[PDB]
């Protein structure tokens, strides 16, 4: 039902806009959940009134999509936020967002992808990695292809942790059957940072 | 003041059991529906349970993924809320958050409830060929794998600890498989490549194995 953005970055001072679309969102109550690393959720009191002075947090919820609105960003907003509603079985959630506020400048992701080793190999596995280093903001997707076919299952990605230069770091790993390894052409990493893409390729040739 | 704290978390072997409750105060209590909630580690949130208020008769409902296996109840007079998780699977592994009402308005610092073997388990440790294909001019990348270990940590070493420029350990992801997996990368001269030897240094306390992997170009 629900779908947000993986991430939104903003500039200190500027208004960030998280949306959250689902089907008939704009007849359901939307709520907000803001989340530091560590901590617990904690509900976003947001105005959904009209005007008066501009609210550091408002909501719109109309037709399929809602969206919270930070104005007056800074440092101390920057969690994952997540909507929700009530459907019919209980309580929805949106996937969440990280909300990054820019404390540096934007730093592209370094990626190095390695292909099985023929030591796993000969141990009947095989392990795709993909790593990814010195980007900032700290929030990628990554996403794999056996040839040019999305692949999904056997993917174990980490969450960026920060490295000793305050950029971030983050890992992928695909595991496949020595059979599926070797029956492509190509296997492929593709992140995904700020909009840009990097794409990573490797054959068993 | 409205608190919520949530008890009883902790390890538990696939197919077993555990009881959780969540302590409330600072309103009436008795006036809420309560919920429980959770979330796995490095994903999002999912709702579990909610509970009426006792004027609706406290009838309980639950996620499709929890049908039969967990209960949820409450004692007003002790201001409790509980959750029996029965039949327990690995997918179950998260914090467990219990929220106040329809609202949601107040939630715990919730509790972690982990459903694994936990069973100790050393590396298998692999080595990851030098490409220059990502690295600056005149360099290249090796490393190691470091696969299906547990517990927390592994340490990783280059050399003997000697080779300590452009090495780059990366954090363990956990797997669904309930194990952890690491890398270790390490940049190094291209003309180095076959006149020096690299070799990582493993050490899984744990499970009281050591490895040191060779590192050779393909």
């Amino acid at each position: 039902e629900l779908t947000q953005p993986p991430s939104v970055s903003v500039a200190p001072g500027q208004t960030a806009r998280i949306s959250c679309s689902g089907d008939s969102i704009g007849k359901k109550y939307a709520y907000w959940y803001q989340q530091k690393p560590g901590q617990a959720p904690v509900l976003v009191i947001y105005k959904k009134r009209p005007s008066g002075i501009p609210e550091r947090f408002s909501g719109s919820n109309s037709g399929n999509t809602a969206t919270l609105t930070i104005s007056g960003t800074q440092a101390e907003d920057e969690a994952d936020y997540y909507c929700s509603a009530w459907g019919d079985k209980g309580m929805v959630f949106g996937g969440g967002t990280k909300l990054t506020v820019l404390g540096q400048p934007k730093a592209a992701p370094s990626v190095t992808l390695f292909p099985p080793s023929s030591e796993e190999l000969q141990a009947n596995k095989a392990t795709l990695v993909c790593l990814i280093s010195d980007f900032y903001p700290g929030a990628v997707t990554v996403a794999w292809k056996a040839d040019s076919s999305p692949v999904k299952a056997g993917v174990e990605t980490t969450t960026p942790s920060k490295q000793s230069n305050n950029k971030y770091a983050a890992s992928s790993y695909l595991s496949l059957t020595p059979e599926q390894w070797k029956s492509h052409r190509s296997y492929s990493c593709q992140v995904t940072h700020e909009g840009s893409t990097v794409e990573k390729t490797v054959a068993p040739t | 003041q409205v608190q919520l704290v949530e008890s009883g978390g902790g390890l538990v072997q696939p197919g077993g059991s555990l009881r959780l409750s969540c302590a409330a105060s600072g309103f009436t209590f008795s006036s809420y529906w309560m919920n429980w909630v959770r979330q796995a580690p490095g994903k999002g949130l999912e709702w579990v349970s909610g509970i009426e208020n006792k004027y609706a008769g406290g009838a309980t409902y639950y996620a499709a993924s929890v049908k039969g296996r967990f209960t949820i109840s409450r004692d007003n007079s002790k201001n409790t809320l509980y959750l029996q998780m029965n039949s327990l699977r690995a997918e179950d592994t998260a914090v467990y958050y219990c929220a106040r009402g329809f609202g949601t308005d107040f939630w715990g610092q919730g509790t972690l409830v982990t459903v694994s073997s936990a069973s100790t388990k050393g590396p298998s440790v692999f080595p990851l060929a030098p490409s220059s294909k990502s690295t600056s001019g005149g360099t290249a990348a090796l490393g190691c794998l470091v696969k299906d270990y547990f517990p927390e940590p592994v340490t990783v070493s280059w050399n003997s600890g000697a080779l300590t420029s452009g090495v780059h350990t990366f954090p363990a992801v956990l797997q669904s498989s309930g194990l952890y997996s690491l890398s270790s990368v390490v940049t190094v001269p291209s003309s180095s490549l076959g006149t020096q030897t690299y070799i990582c240094n493993v050490n899984h306390k744990p499970s009281n194995t050591k490895v040191d992997k060779k590192v050779e170009p393909k």
